[PDB]
RNA sequence: CCCGCAGAAGAAGCACCGGCUAACUCCGGCCAGCAGCCCGGUAAUACGGAGGGUGCAAGCGUUAAUCGGAAUUACUGGGCGUAAAGCGCACGCAGGCGGUUUGUUAAGUCAGAUGUGAAAUCCCCGGGCUCAACCUGGGAACUGCAUCUGAUACUGGCAAG
RNA sequence: AUGUUUUUUUUUUUUUUUGAUUUGGUGAGAGG
């Protein structure tokens, strides 16, 4: 605080670590599904949340949420993950409508966010 | 169900009865039934007319009805056209000669039942219940009520969890028997459910 | 009529502190004259002296 | 790059008459100008602090027919320039070629004026200018070219204008169909209902 | 002539034998678009009543503020409890650059042009108070001259 | 770049609408799903569809990343009795700071000048591409460094008190 | 002798004040 003190030893900047380190400063990363499964969320919620453990291109083994209703993913399915954490230990989302992950069926609103092409009529 | 009915506790002292006749155990039940019928009919008919109190009084095998209403003009219609019509039906209901009298209610804001009815109507036509209640209270006060209370209950503003709210103004002594407490009730059959409206109007204390 | 015998710009607004056609419906800017109204903005008795 | 939808809807939303239709027929007859658009029009709860500002911004933008990025740019320019920011912005808006044309009375609406500008009808100092955003300067004569001078719409527009109040900052000739942008307008010359300050605040978040 | 802005309304509770009794606090502020400002803090079982009370409070115990044209006379700090507030006079056109409760008070006061940051707490009630204090303390050139035994041209 | 030809012709989507946050209704059971932080168990403005609206617009969302907000490392600009924070207490080298008067010096300090501080970029006034972006003339700026000439209140050095 | 031992959203917006109750010539007839 004291100017002399500051001079002696300056002020330390708070180094904030990244909450999506398996990306390694990439907007998305390609990965292969090591396994796909459902998981129960913590309190107070209740569901069977669809999630896949993904071995990434850069070597990391992470677990990625699968948004939307329904998915085609199996083991050995090449998917793109984007970062974003579902509110234990899931810090990433599968990009629907990229690589092997399909767009959500019968969806008409927020279509972009689930890979869905524009409905023709 | 805490409270005693304010009319009912005072029938011997400051409040009078509505049905005012004598009958032996033989004919009493029948008479009561008749009264119920006629009253029901009247309510059905004179809904649009602001009617407070039907007073039935049967001497000598002939029924005398007395309708207390705020606007006689709509109950009477053209001079002795609607009243007459009412009479024959009343007679039919009873099975005796009928006679309808129509008392004109001075100050319908001070009559409790009428106020309640008004409130119910308001509720039905989708006003803010609270604003209606306020209006009811205020108006009575303006008119010269020593006090008024109103209470409304259940599904207020179509809310899932029902509750009761009530506005008092002035003094409304219920434990005091000699207090002229005009009490009455009504029910708003809204889209979300029933909303019950109670209203107490304290005219003043009687000294005897 | 704009602008005839009973004009707006030449004399004044019929209503008090109102553009007859449409602007100023409170008490803040008494005087502004838009092109859509071609109207002054004063009292109801202002036309009696003009 | 333009708003192509219902014009009166916008006006309704705003509350005021934005002058998005010529003014032959009064706005109250064409639409429920008091009632807001859509299913939930009759309901009107008091707006937020942010919201009012936003609305104000929209109004101004709507009036001139300027999309958001452009508007932002204009605001920035105003800020950069010396003097009062809101006023400057207003001046800039006015300065637009299409707006100027509208003022003159060669377009019934601002939209019409813009269209005319686009279609190589208008000249500024005897040189065909096609850009609606073109900032017209002081002493810059602006006219209809001889090809577009025969159009019935132009005369109608002029007539409409003649009914409408004449701006002091211009000087227009109906026969010659050429107007001189004499000077950039003062704030007093413009409409008082526009709260420029709100707009300024909105961008000063 | 007076303009009045309800800044915030907050529901506050009192626990009793039965359960929770709820009530409403209304923070308002009123001003004449010139020096005079006054905030009022009213409380009642229903909102509108509370608001009314607040307004009433505001209308009495107003305070005068020396305003050089649309803006303040010099940069002024004002503190109250957690909320410490800085506000700085600004050129015509800039508008009220200030956040929340602070803005409202300024607007009624009839300052049109300010640059104002609220450091510390931003608890509306405290911050408005702080703002008021700042306004109050702020002296004019004439006043300063009077204080110092000089003319206005000596001070500039 | 200009002129002529035809005919509204070939040309609008994306996100969002519980609060923060601009925008609301109806129809489908802690499931399916949403989520940036703080819904869903049968009347969900929070899930999905619709109608309606709001915001952006040839883009619109999402992700990643940086500053901002964050006075949340606080030089400007924070704190430490109870919220995190006074060494258990002292002595004391280096270091930091230093009562008062005069003289002197002129290191710090201040003033002016000179040299330099590449051009571009930023900013001001202009000019040129129909406008704009873009290009561009001149200025200002580049908060500095060096040197020379002064000023000597303050800080420092030296000398006496 | 002893208690973090059955938690689940059973959810935060007023009225506002600011303004008024509205009827011109012509001709005919009566009272004093
Ligand atoms: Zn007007």
């Amino acid at each position: 605080a004291t100017v002399n003190q500051l001079v002696r030893k300056p002020r330390a900047r708070k180094v904030a670590k990244s909450n999506v380190p398996a990306l390694e400063a990439c907007p998305q990363k390609r990965g292969v599904c090591t396994r796909v499964y459902t998981t129960t969320p913590k309190k107070p919620n209740s569901a069977l949340r669809k999630v896949c453990r993904v071995r990434l291109t850069n070597g990391f083994e992470v677990t990625s949420y699968i948004g939307g209703e329904g998915h085609n993913l199996q083991e050995h399915s090449v998917i793109l993950i984007r970062g974003g954490r579902v509110k234990p230990g899931v810090r990433y989302h599968t990009v629907r409508g990229a690589l092997d992950c399909s767009g959500v069926k019968d969806r008409k609103q927020a279509r972009s966010k689930y890979g869905v092409k524009r409905p023709k009529a | 169900g805490q409270k005693v009915h304010p009319n009912g506790i005072r029938l011997g002292i400051v409040k009078p009865w509505n049905s005012t006749w004598f009958a032996n155990t033989k004919e009493f039940a029948d008479n009561l039934d008749s009264d119920f019928k006629v009253r029901q009919y009247l309510t059905k008919e004179l809904a649009k007319a602001s009617v407070s109190r039907i007073v039935i009084e049967r001497p000598a095998k002939s029924i005398r009805v007395t309708i207390h209403t705020a606007r006689p003009g709509i109950v009477i219609g053209k001079k002795g056209e609607d009243v007459e019509k009412l009479r024959k039906v009343v007679a039919d209901i009873a099975g005796v000669p009928a006679q309808i009298n129509i008392a004109e209610v001075r100050k319908p804001e001070l009559d409790a039942k009428l106020v309640a009815d008004s409130i119910t109507s308001q509720l039905e036509r989708r006003v803010m219940f609270r604003r209606a209640m306020k209006r009811a209270v205020q108006n009575a006060m303006r008119l010269g009520a020593k006090g008024i209370k109103v209470e409304v209950s259940g599904r207020l503003g179509g809310a899932e969890i029902a509750r009761t709210e009530w506005y008092r103004e002035g003094r409304v002594p219920l434990h005091t028997l000699r207090a002229d407490i005009d009490y009455n009730t009504s029910e708003a059959h809204t889209t979300y459910g029933v909303i019950g409206v109670k209203v107490w109007i304290f005219k003043g204390e009687i000294l005897g | 009529e704009r602008d005839g015998l009973f004009c707006a710009r030449i004399f004044g607004p019929v209503k008090d502190y109102e553009c007859l056609c449409g602007k100023y419906k409170r008490l803040k800017h008494r005087g502004v004259i838009c092109e859509k109204c071609g109207v002054e903005v004063t009292q109801t008795k202002v036309r009696r002296e003009r | 790059a333009r708003y192509l939808g219902p014009k009166l809807k916008l006006s309704r939303r705003e509350g005021t008459d934005l002058f998005l239709k010529s003014g032959v027929r009064a706005i109250d007859t064409k639409c429920k100008i008091e009632q807001a658009p859509g299913q939930h029009g009759a309901r009107k709860p008091r707006l937020s602090d942010y919201g009012v500002q936003l609305r104000e911004k929209q109004k101004v933008r709507r009036i001139y027919g300027v999309l958001e990025r452009q508007f932002r740019n204009y605001y920035k320019e105003a800020a950069r320039l010396k003097g009062n920011t809101g006023e400057n912005l207003l001046a800039l808006l006015e300065g637009r070629l299409d707006n100027v044309v509208y003022r003159m009375g060669f377009g019934a609406t601002r939209a019409e004026a813009r269209q005319l500008v686009s279609h190589k009808a208008i000249m500024v100092n005897g040189r065909v200018v096609n850009i609606a955003s073109y900032q017209v300067s002081p002493n810059d004569v602006v006219s209809i070219r001889e090809k577009a001078k025969k159009q019935s719409r132009v005369k109608a527009a002029l007539e409409l204008a003649e009914q409408r109040e004449k701006p002091t900052w211009l000087e227009v000739d109906a026969g010659k169909m050429e107007g001189t942008f004499k000077r950039k307008p003062e704030r007093s010359d413009l409409s008082a209902d526009i709260n420029e300050h709100l707009i300024v605040e909105l961008y000063s978040k | 002539e007076l303009q009045e802005k309800l800044i915030a309304v907050n529901r506050v509770s009192k626990t009793v034998k039965g359960g929770r009794i709820f009530s409403f606090t209304a923070l308002t502020v009123v001003g004449d678009g010139n020096g005079r400002v006054g905030f009022g803090y009213g409380k009642a079982r229903e909102v509108p009543a509370a608001i009314q009370k607040a307004m009433e409070k505001a209308r009495r115990n107003m305070i005068n503020v020396a305003l050089n044209n649309g803006t303040l006379q010099h940069p002024v700090k004002g503190v109250h409890t957690g909320s410490r507030v800085f506000m700085q006079p600004a050129s015509e056109g800039t508008g009220i650059i200030a956040g929340g409760a602070m803005r409202a008070v300024l607007e009624v006061a009839g300052v049109h042009n300010v640059l104002a940051k609220a450091y510390g707490s931003t608890n509306p009630i405290n911050v408005v108070r702080a703002t008021i204090d700042g306004l109050e303390n702020m002296n004019s050139p004439e006043m300063v001259a009077a204080k110092r035994g000089k003319s206005v041209e000596e001070i500039l």
